């Protein structure tokens, strides 16, 4: 059952204990633990925010025997050589990009419900403006909400932005920074809006 | 986690695009 892995961030934890362990640590801190999916998988559990953790599957290839750590590791469909490469090139960049998002003036802290309230209020006191903000999706670790209104009387739209190790995924493009995310969001909406106003009976 | 379709013809009035 239990599995040995020779590494300073490897702990003998299930998913829950990894979260309890991390509950006191800071954002970006993590553990590596065994997977419930067999001896060719591991998990990285890392802390995004208070009570907010993500569990990332690591797939092992090139295993010298059933219990050894694969000499090639797959995280999110990208190949890495060892756990340290994962920490530096995958995890650290995911943390970097999380901080870039939460430091953005377009990001609002709080619950989905809190941020819907703010955007609805802010839409009221600025009725001829299109408004959008990002916030944390607490029910899907690793995602942000992208909420917007066209004006005071439009309905409230919610879109979904996935954090990746190389940027922010919205619809079908991975934007490398928040600034480029906002610009692409706007450009995408203008593209949809222009389409919606076309004459298909031309 | 679906993205609701933009469905109206309301003119978009977003804040200006930003340089990088």
């Amino acid at each position: 059952t239990h599995r040995v892995i020779n590494h300073p961030y490897y702990f003998p934890f299930n998913g829950r204990q990894a979260e309890d362990y991390l509950r006191s640590k800071e954002r970006g801190e993590f553990v590596i633990r065994q997977s419930s999916r067999g001896d060719d998988h591991l998990v990285i559990t890392w802390k995004l925010d208070k009570d907010l953790f993500q569990h990332i599957d690591i797939q092992e290839l090139e295993k010298e025997n059933p219990l050894a750590l694969g000499k090639v590791l797959i995280v999110d469909n990208q190949k890495y050589n060892d756990l340290d490469q994962i920490i530096v090139e995958y995890l650290q960049n995911k943390v970097r990009l999380l901080n870039e998002m939460t430091s953005s003036e377009k990001f609002k802290s709080g619950t989905k419900k809190d941020v819907v309230k703010f955007i609805e209020d802010y839409s009221r006191v600025n009725p001829n403006k299109s408004v959008y903000y990002f916030s944390l999706n607490h029910d899907n670790p690793g995602w942000f909400y992208l909420m917007f209104k066209i004006n005071a009387n439009s309905k409230l739209y919610t879109w979904n932005v996935k954090l990746t190790n190389t940027g922010y995924f919205l619809v079908n493009y991975n934007y490398p920074s928040v600034i480029q995310l906002c610009n692409g969001f706007k450009t995408l909406l203008k593209s949809n809006s222009s389409k919606n106003r076309m004459n298909n009976y031309r | 986690l679906v993205n609701a379709d933009l469905d109206v013809k309301d003119e978009l009035m977003f804040s200006p695009l930003v340089d990088s």
